[PDB]
């Protein structure tokens, strides 16, 4: 039994080995208790404001919408301490870990942004942090490896399987199943077994709350749509949550199309996968006909994962949110555009969301539309990878 | 499920514990796996636990991860595993056969259809490693509809509610976990499980087999002395496969010697 | 003649070739006009808030002052868009360049943080940006080179002399003297000829203004001292300005001690140099007995310069501000401390300021004192250099 | 300053412009520099402009940057430059000698003492490249106290106020800048300077020498035809030094040929 509903429609659940159920139950109880605890809320608020720097800016694009009827704002999670939205919910989960008397943190990371967030929170709050990261990601997101190590965290390369985020996730869960009495698993996305999709949403919901207040102050109305990239689903659910009941506001999630959906080298299970059970949840999976979990692919380590969080699968199923895909090349064009015409270097993950917004504008340039893109992080981690790619071209 | 009932009755009459090896089906290939399994049985295995290769076995440590990989390198699929199970059953009409599944392979083409296929080939139990009791309803219901024992885990951190549920819902045997963590011979259990064994009996649970980290005859004896009905060993068996890939002949000789010693410890 | 006083006591002036005097006069007039122009002020404010993300957080250290009577806050200019305080005044100077009808920007950079700020402002506001950077700095601050190039700026390595900031400054001024009709020289520090030390202060003064309001809100009083590293002087004058008339507040500037003052390999002319005339100003210089300008040295490219802005020389002379030095090794220890115990990766420049604050605390741990360090930037640009150094040790 | 007055009177009587080479003192060494300067004079130089090596000559482009560097590589110091100036004056009692200084070298040990040393060795003018008229007071005052002509720059962007100031404060000659930018033979002036030449004369300025980018006889002629009293050439002369470092003999022959042609163009 649980305190909260583990499902969103048919999706979600707690598909973990029995050994881990007490840890999940404990985390759920700690969360429910913390959510009613003014002292916890005040500590969380203090860290978000005075340590991480919230509220973040909402920037109106000056240049990239010229000659169209699109007004585009960017929610600047790239300015949060650590350089990505990942910091918000890590501060909340770190406080939960302390509330539960845990001394150690396990985290998975793909882009390394969740790894950096976990390391910095652990340094501040006195936790011993170990981070699993696929060996391919260790190379292509190397600046984040340097940042995590300089903060004292243990970074454990994972060579298994695809050597990317899925493989890190597997190793983190395997470790947790043998260390949960002392270590909290600080899962970095709105996916995995209950209660993580719920906790991660609730600890990211300030993104959409601020966005709503900011757009109301600047434009005197709600946005026509809010657009976010979708890995496991945290930055997008964080932006979406406070708008779910505002039925006029479109919620658009962008999965990675990789080399193209038709190649099978992508990370877009919500629209091109099939429901299955893996990593603690019933959710859309990239899988073979006989039910083996596939390996995903994206240029962006943070989106390179063959599943998606269950609340997105649910919001899609009922038609409340719409999901699309953007290829590596589309994401690269949007990255270059923002650097050269707005002076902002975005994460390649966030560049998927921007690419779709720019398509919405370009495809129908006389359509009046007020759009917000969740600029989920900065692109410092990506600059070597991108420069190399562009040089091999230009 | 009746093959377990028959086994445990025979064992009880003989004041004996069960010794139950685990291997991955199709490791290191279909033919060699079939011979491996014949050797386990000939050497004294009382029942089998048989893994279907899965892409992401999150309850398994490196040894059994590598077994899954070898089976995949040999092109082994669940469909081929079902072919193998038919061949095993055709040779060995009484031995209890339990599958170690992950949820996606059971759910993939319909939970009911999965258990139907289990019944048609003559499987006796299914343990789904990443389905806790809380998520078990459609699995255990489908199992019982097809005369398959649903195997539940009793972890060392079990409360009274869990003991009662496992005892009520389970059939065949109750899986008594030695410790937290994942499969592997390198990590041996720490905490005595006497209290749990006793409570399962009080609540009329299926007989308990201890598993995880069991790699030596002494631990088999200890499981039985503590009151469990027997013990399961996987990584230790699989390590013999791993170490002898280049000599199938020496592989079988070492498996025979090990199983025989492990079985002797249950007597 | 000028509209404003070009001197601070005996220091400052306009020691440029005659050819450049019209450009300086034009810039001074544009500044004076802009300062009275509500539309300019509103545009500047808009960029600082909604684009750069001001106000920045003031973070109270949780860990590094434990067991002492020091309370230490960090003014988080590391969270500003671009990653350093350099962004504030570049936004103001970019608007001045447009006000003067200039289409191109010349900038010098050492740490590359001013170069990145100049590139991003130029991308946003439609200016063609070229940046001179010493070849040694191109290597040791490489991540900033990647950022500037990805934003479309031209980065010109300077191999002359020490191949560091002084040499970049020389090339920028030489270029400007032949291109001023079309190009604005966006000088990155509170130094050089009038009107730059004045403009840079006025366009950085929000640092100290915010700090004052933040410390009054949190502590109900002024700080005992505010501490900032001193290259040419911009982040420190930005923090100091609003406190100059609050005579109880100490103003402490930290010059780079390099390998040690006694080695002559440092960048601390204010305390260990002699007044001279170079780079458009009369100010303390590292110089030979016969008046040749020396080469400086610091581990931190941003502080590696053999002079200092004239207002600092003046505030020192009258005893209003006190200046000290911190060596490379002291700065490195403070960098590691902040990463491991506060979860913030500081620029090596800012680490000099932190090191002195930690000395103030450690030397007199029972002294009650409320200190603010200007955390002038983030250390992403430094992580490879630092990791290499520490590996060669640890 | 009277050596300039005497020169310009003689030139005027001869309907001639002045040709004034620049070199860096001590480039490429003390001995060779002295021979270079003797050759410039023998070949027809009417006056000299002589740079004291400075660490950071921000009005100079690469050619003259490299001259400064070569002098430094030869260990040349301002003190040694003063020794050289004494030797030049001892050989050549009437030729006007002007120094090209940067402010720090003048300010370093006292502005007054600097000009005193200039007077003691027999220098006639000082141009301080990074001191505009706005900052000129202590420099020009010290110069005049020591009978040294302070040389002011009239840039192409000069307004009327600047023309009047230069005309009033200056002595010896007025430096008429060809263009914006830094020294260098590669960049030739673009905009005619007739108007400025005429206004300087109206305001009784010291006679104008055009300088920056002058590298050919034609440009010398053009400066004179436009009404200037002559022209200065630096980078073009220094390039001859640069290109012939390994043949001091060929160096002097080419300097002689060039200066003679440049001087011929002024006649
Ligand atoms: O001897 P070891 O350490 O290799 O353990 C042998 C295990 N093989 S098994 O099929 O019994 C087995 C049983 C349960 C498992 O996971 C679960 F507990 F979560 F359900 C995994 C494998
Ligand atoms: O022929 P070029 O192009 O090399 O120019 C020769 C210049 N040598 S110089 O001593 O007259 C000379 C004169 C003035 C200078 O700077 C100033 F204008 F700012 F004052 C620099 C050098
Ligand atoms: C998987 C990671 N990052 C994901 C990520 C994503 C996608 O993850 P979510 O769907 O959970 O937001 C988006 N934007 C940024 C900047 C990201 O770093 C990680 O840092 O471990
Ligand atoms: C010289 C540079 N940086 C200087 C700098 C300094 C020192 O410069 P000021 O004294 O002008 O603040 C301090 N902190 C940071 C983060 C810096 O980048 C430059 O980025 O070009
Ligand atoms: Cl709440
Ligand atoms: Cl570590
Ligand atoms: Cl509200
Ligand atoms: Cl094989
Ligand atoms: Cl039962
Ligand atoms: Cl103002
Ligand atoms: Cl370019
Ligand atoms: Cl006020
Ligand atoms: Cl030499
Ligand atoms: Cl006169
Ligand atoms: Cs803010
Ligand atoms: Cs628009
Ligand atoms: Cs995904
Ligand atoms: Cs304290
Ligand atoms: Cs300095």
């Amino acid at each position: 039994t649980t305190l909260l509903n583990p499902y969103f429609g048919e999706f979600g659940g707690m598909y973990v080995p029995q050994i881990l159920m007490p840890a999940l139950n404990q985390l759920e109880e700690a969360f429910v208790s913390a959510q009613k605890d003014p002292e916890f809320q005040a500590q969380f608020a203090d860290l978000l404001k005075n340590y991480a720097g919230r509220p973040t800016a909402l920037t109106k694009c000056q240049n990239i919408t010229a000659g169209t009827r699109t007004t585009l704002y960017l929610k600047r999670e790239d300015l949060l301490h650590g350089g990505a939205h990942k910091t918000n919910q890590v501060l909340g989960q770190a406080l939960l870990a302390k509330r539960m008397g845990k001394s150690e943190i396990i985290a998975e990371t793909g882009a390394g942004a969740h790894g950096v967030a976990s390391a910095l929170a652990s340094a501040l709050l006195g936790l011993k942090c170990r981070i699993y990261m696929g060996a391919k990601d260790v190379e292509r997101q190397s600046p984040n490896v340097f940042r995590m190590r300089l903060m004292g965290a243990e970074v454990i390369p994972v060579h298994s399987g695809s050597a990317t985020l899925k493989d890190a996730c597997n190793e983190a869960l395997r470790d947790w199943s043998g260390s949960y009495e002392t270590a909290h698993y600080m899962l970095g996305t709105a996916a995995g077994p209950h209660p993580y999709p719920t906790i991660v949403r609730e600890f990211q919901r300030m993104i959409g709350e601020e966005t709503k207040a900011q757009i109301l102050d600047k434009e005197g109305r709600l946005p026509d749509a809010v657009i976010a990239c979708v890995g496991g689903g945290s930055n997008a659910i964080g932006m979406f949550a406070d708008f779910i009941n505002d039925t006029s506001v479109g919620l658009i999630g962008v999965e990675p199309g990789g080399h193209g959906i038709e190649t099978g080298e992508h990370g877009a299970p919500l629209k091109h996968g099939r429901v299955g059970i893996y990593f603690g949840m019933k959710a859309p999976m990239m899988q073979t006909a006989d039910g083996q979990i596939e390996e995903s692919y994206s240029i962006s380590a943070g989106l390179d994962f063959p599943s998606v969080g269950p609340q997105h699968a649910y919001l899609n199923s009922i038609g409340r949110a719409d999901y699309v895909s953007i290829t590596d090349d589309e994401a690269l064009e949007a990255f270059k555009t923002l650097c050269r015409h707005e002076g902002i270097i975005p994460a390649l993950e966030s560049s998927h969301a921007l690419a779709h917004a720019l398509k919405m504008m370009r495809e129908q340039p006389e359509k009046e539309q007020l759009l917000v893109v969740n600029l989920s992080g900065r692109g410092d981690k990506d600059i070597f990878t991108v420069h190399d790619i562009l040089k091999a071209r230009e | 499920m009746e093959r377990y009932e028959n086994l445990f009755a025979q064992l009880n009459d003989r004041r004996e514990g069960a010794f139950v090896p685990f291997v991955t089906l199709g490791d290191p290939g279909i033919e060699q796996s079939l011979k491996i399994i014949d050797t386990l049985i000939d050497a004294g295995a009382d029942a089998l636990e048989l893994g279907v290769p899965f892409s992401d076995p999150l309850a398994d440590g490196p040894t059994i991860q590598n077994a899954n990989l070898r089976a995949f390198a040999a092109g082994v699929t669940p469909a081929q595993c079902f072919e193998m199970l038919a061949l095993i059953r055709e040779k060995h009409p009484t031995i209890p056969i339990g599958l170690l599944m992950y949820a996606n392979l059971v759910f993939n083409n319909g939970i009911d259809a999965f258990y139907a296929r289990c019944e048609q080939v003559g499987v006796d139990s299914v343990l789904v490693a990443d389905v806790p009791v809380e998520e078990s309803a459609p699995f255990r219901q489908a199992a019982l509809r097809h005369n398959i024992a649903p195997i539940f885990i009793c972890p060392p951190n079990a409360d009274d509610d869990l003991l009662r549920q496992v005892a009520s819902y389970g059939r065949g045997y109750t899986y008594l976990l030695s410790r937290s963590g994942v499969t592997g011979a390198e990590n041996r259990g720490a905490l005595p499980l006497h209290h749990l064994i006793e409570k399962l009996k009080e609540y009329h649970a299926a007989p308990a087999l201890q598993g995880f980290g069991i790699s030596s005859p002494e631990q088999v004896s200890a499981a039985v002395r503590a009151g469990a009905a027997g013990a399961i060993s996987g990584s230790a068996i699989v390590k013999i496969i791993e170490k002898n890939l280049a000599s199938p002949k020496q592989m079988l000789a070492e498996l025979r010697s090990f199983v025989s010693a492990m079985k002797a410890a249950s007597r």
